[PDB]
């Protein structure tokens, strides 16, 4: 019952949705609309399956992009340190096998067996990626099937089966330019396809200005962390809840 | 025979353990933690070993001791059991005994003298107490060895206890029953059996190479992987790999140098005489000079750190690296590397995985061995592209992520940069914007702490200033002192800022936002050097004097009284109308200010304050009889 009510404490207060995203790491300021994003994507959809067969999707797909002031790393800190289960890895050091499935010999035997890449791990999780329009094409390609699908399709060496994927990416990444270029639009700063575009739910672009009554305020607290609602614990005990309803 | 004495030792030990003292320091040492120890629950000691050559008998027990050392400690080990219980009982100051006496303790010196160092011992050397000092690099995992047999007879169940002495194993002829006697009948149960834990660490030694150490039982698992170590154990090599049986591992100048670290706090001329000692053949550069100084230095550690970096776009014939060539020598020991000599591997690591270890291992890069310390990068400009995506997270968490076929980690790579890099093109191109002349994307320009803009004119004046310098150089504070003094600063100051230090800083930074490329990260350097020049004033708390003038350094060292607001550009040259106007005004309130006070004249000083919130100006008054 004292479990019971600690945990009905964060779902039944008329306020609670108000009160999450202001618990999404504290640390940094402002941003506001990440960090209902990333809860919503904290909390994945209804995975459903057709009386045809065919199964639908219920894991969110999240990318954030920045100036290189602008602190996106740190949500994805926050996010590999507090999720469940999650994984953190960069752009320039992943690699097409390392994120999705690793063809490896095996022991005690001649034949070939898979090794858990980024991607199976933390499976039913989220995965994040920083400094995202770093990635080659040719690597960023195979993460497709499984922002979609939710599933890995191999046929190397052997190998024929279909991996279990549920996995929500979060990724983070710079306009081509390093800076915003404010003279343009929204359709030419960002090197990214349309098939990548499409797949992410949410999609963020954060800028920076010159506002005097915003940078003493950032500039105010920030240095508060060099001198130094909801807690974090909390978090994880009401979603181990709230992911069992099913509207 | 043997140099110890069972009688003789235990008692010259006895009066050491009962009078030592280090010369309120008066007081007797072991005196208060015999007290301590009996307190404790803890199974061994870990004996002050520096008492031994700060007691004269004991420096002889320690040469007698150095062929001998496992024999001592038994002996000790029942001497503190017999100390517990003379404590416990017969003092009956307790009665909590019946644990103590039935187990055992070890004891265990940690700062024995250290030997002639490694590769300087000799086959007779080995068996004897060594002291050595290095760094771990890798752990294997525990591995149980035998200690106590458990045998069963096969035929009728009976069960004996044996024990191995020396290293054998003693397999049973019979079954020990007066009735049941086949012989070879008693079977060994794996499983029933008692192990001790056994661990291999690996250390990289620098004698007073890499070595593989040894631990056993509590030992292991202690050291693990990049801890700084010293090594108090036996140098060992038996039918031959070299090898020490560690005993004790620690994990980590006089009071003259007090006083002559506190002459130079004390003087006035602290920076400028830094900078005019810091290095006797580069000529000026104060800015320089305080620049990589307060690198040095370093900002605090809190969990945010100190690791200030530095970028020189000086013009390509400015002395700079033999300022980073000195730099390398001058500072604790770090790594000297050049961006174009260098890979991502060749920085970060290779990392793979062991069949015997059965975990990942890592084969540090440049800029991993550089951890905790300092770090110098020639040739930035011409790093690789993958190189420089490394750098992106070093510079904002100090860790590095893989994430490959296989391996998925994280690494620390905690240490400070030192960039030198040529301007774009043959020469420094101030017809161009500073931003155009630097080949560094934004993101990774602004992430830099300082920027220095190191220029070369060509002025007559100015080149016989710099030639007589050095023309008479190479003719015919020591580094002692200055290694002494900044190992002091790093130890004992953690300056925290204070209020009214932290209030100005919102303006500072503000004035360079509205004149926007004003990031954030120079916001980190309007701390980070702050606390860098109170280190160096040794103040504990960071004032408001050394926020303002590391506000200046950054102006300075970046030169923006000398740039273009709007596109830029540099001014070459850095009597004017506004300067006659601003005169004009000034002289004009003076020759008011000087006569509406209730006299006819007034200080200096007082004058100055009164309109400053000036001599040129009064000078020629004077000149003119005003
Ligand atoms: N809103 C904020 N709250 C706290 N810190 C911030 C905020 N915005 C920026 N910062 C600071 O500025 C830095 C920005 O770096 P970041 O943008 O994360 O680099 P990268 O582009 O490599 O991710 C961070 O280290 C962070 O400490
Ligand atoms: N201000 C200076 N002080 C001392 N030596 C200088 C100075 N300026 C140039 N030099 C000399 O010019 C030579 C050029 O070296 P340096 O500027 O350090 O690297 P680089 O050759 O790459 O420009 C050096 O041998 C150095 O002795
Ligand atoms: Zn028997």
């Amino acid at each position: 019952s004292d479990e019971i009510n600690e945990l009905k404490e964060m779902v039944k207060d008329e306020h609670i949705y108000d009160k999450l995203v202001r618990s999404i790491a504290p640390a940094v300021f402002g941003h506001e609309a990440v960090k209902k994003g990333i809860l919503l994507q904290m909390l994945g959809g209804v995975h459903k399956s057709t009386v045809e067969g065919i199964k639908l999707r219920g894991d969110i797909n999240i990318c954030v992009v920045g100036d290189p002031s602008t602190s996106k790393s740190q949500f994805l800190k926050y996010v590999v340190g507090f999720a469940p289960r999650s994984v953190y890895t960069s752009g320039k050091a992943s690699s097409a096998a390392g994120l999705t499935a690793a063809v490896v010999r095996d022991e005690e035997g001649g034949d070939y067996t898979i090794e858990a890449g980024a991607l199976m791990l933390a499976d039913n999780g989220i995965c994040c990626i920083d400094e995202f329009d770093k990635m080659d094409i040719s690597d960023q390609v195979a993460i497709h099937e499984a922002m979609e699908q939710q599933t890995i399709s191999i046929a190397k060496a052997g190998i024929h089966a279909t991996l279990n994927a549920r996995t929500s990416i979060l990724a983070a990444a710079n306009p081509v330019g390093g800076r915003y270029n404010r003279k343009l639009s929204l359709r030419g700063n960002l090197n990214m396809t349309a098939p990548i575009m499409s797949r992410f739910d949410l999609f963020f672009v954060i800028l920076d200005d010159c506002n005097e009554k915003i940078d003493t305020e950032l500039a105010s607290h920030i240095v508060d962390l060099h001198m130094k609602p909801f807690s974090a614990e909390q978090l994880r005990r009401y979603i181990k809840y709230a992911r069992t309803f099913k509207p | 025979g043997t140099n110890v004495s069972i009688q003789e030792c235990t008692t010259n030990f006895r009066n050491f353990l009962m009078s030592f003292k280090y010369k309120t320091d008066e007081e007797l040492y072991y005196i208060k933690q015999l007290n301590e120890m009996r307190e404790l629950g803890t199974s061994n000691l870990n004996l002050d070993a520096r008492n031994l050559l700060a007691y004269k008998q004991t420096e002889d027990l320690y040469h007698q001791l150095l062929n001998y050392p496992q024999e001592v400690i038994s002996i000790m080990d029942q001497t503190i059991k017999d100390c517990m219980v003379s404590l416990i009982v017969d003092n009956n100051l307790d009665y909590d005994l019946d644990e103590i006496e039935t187990k055992f303790y070890k004891v265990r010196p940690y700062n024995v003298g250290s030997c002639k160092g490694m590769r300087e011992l000799n086959p007779n050397d080995i068996d004897k107490l060594i002291n050595l000092k290095g760094l771990v690099l890798r752990s294997t995992p525990v591995i149980p060895d035998m200690k106590v047999a458990f045998f069963k007879c096969n035929v009728c169940d009976h069960t004996m206890a044996v024990e191995i002495d020396r290293g054998v194993i003693q397999e049973p002829a019979r079954c020990e029953r007066i009735d049941c006697n086949e012989p070879n009948s008693m079977s060994l149960i794996h499983n029933r059996c008692s192990f001790a834990d056994k661990q291999v660490i690996k250390l990289q030694e620098t004698p007073d190479h890499s070595i593989s150490l040894c631990v056993y039982d509590e030992l292991v698992d202690s050291c693990r992987a990049g801890d700084r170590i010293e090594v108090t154990g036996t140098f060992r090599s038996i039918p031959y790999k070299t090898y020490v049986d560690v005993v004790h591992v620690k994990k980590v100048i006089t009071d003259q140098d007090l006083a002559k670290i506190r002459e130079v706090a004390a003087r006035e001329d602290l920076y400028s005489l830094l900078a005019r000692s810091i290095a006797p053949s580069i000529y000026e550069l104060e800015d320089v000079k305080k620049g990589i100084l307060l690198q040095l230095f370093g900002g605090t550690n809190k969990t945010y750190r100190g690791d200030i970096n530095i970028l020189l776009c000086g013009d390509p014939s400015t002395s700079k690296s033999q300022i980073l060539q000195y730099v390398h020598k001058i500072t604790p020991r770090g790594v000297y590397t050049s961006g174009k000599g260098s890979s991502a591997v060749g920085l970060t690591a290779y990392i793979t995985r062991d069949v015997d270890t059965k975990q990942l291992v890592l084969e540090s890069g440049a800029l991993v061995l550089s951890d905790g310390g300092v770090c110098c990068i020639d040739e930035f400009d011409k790093m690789s592209d993958s190189t420089r995506s490394v750098l992106h997270e070093v510079m904002e968490q100090q860790t590095i992520s893989i994430a490959k076929a296989g391996i998925i980690t994280t690494l620390n790579a905690r240490s400070s940069i030192l960039a030198s890099a040529n301007p774009i093109g043959s020469r420094y191109n101030p017809n161009l914007p500073v931003t155009e002349n630097i080949d560094l994307p934004p993101p990774l320009l602004s992430r830099f702490d300082l920027v220095y803009l190191v220029l070369d004119k060509v002025d007559e004046k100015n080149d016989r200033e710099l030639a007589k310098h050095l023309t008479n150089l190479y003719l015919e504070l020591p580094v002692e002192f200055l290694t002494m003094y900044i190992s002091y600063a790093k130890e004992h100051i953690h300056p925290i800022i204070t209020e009214a230090a932290k209030t100005e800083l919102v303006r500072a930074y503000v004035g360079m936002r509205k004149m926007g490329t004003a990031t954030t990260r120079q916001l980190e350097s309007m701390i980070r050097l702050a606390e860098a020049h109170a280190k160096m004033k040794l103040k504990n708390v960071v004032e408001l004097e050394d926020v303002q003038e590391a506000v200046r350094l950054i102006r300075s060292a970046i030169k923006d009284y000398a740039t273009d607001p709007k596109t830029g550009k540099i001014d070459m040259n850095l009597k004017s109308v506004i300067q006659r106007k601003l005169q004009e005004d000034l002289s004009r309130e003076i020759m008011n200010v000087l006569k509406d006070q209730a006299s006819d004249s007034m200080s200096f000083n007082e004058l100055i304050k009164q309109i400053n919130e000036i001599q040129e100006a009064l000078s020629r008054l004077q000149q003119e009889d005003k």
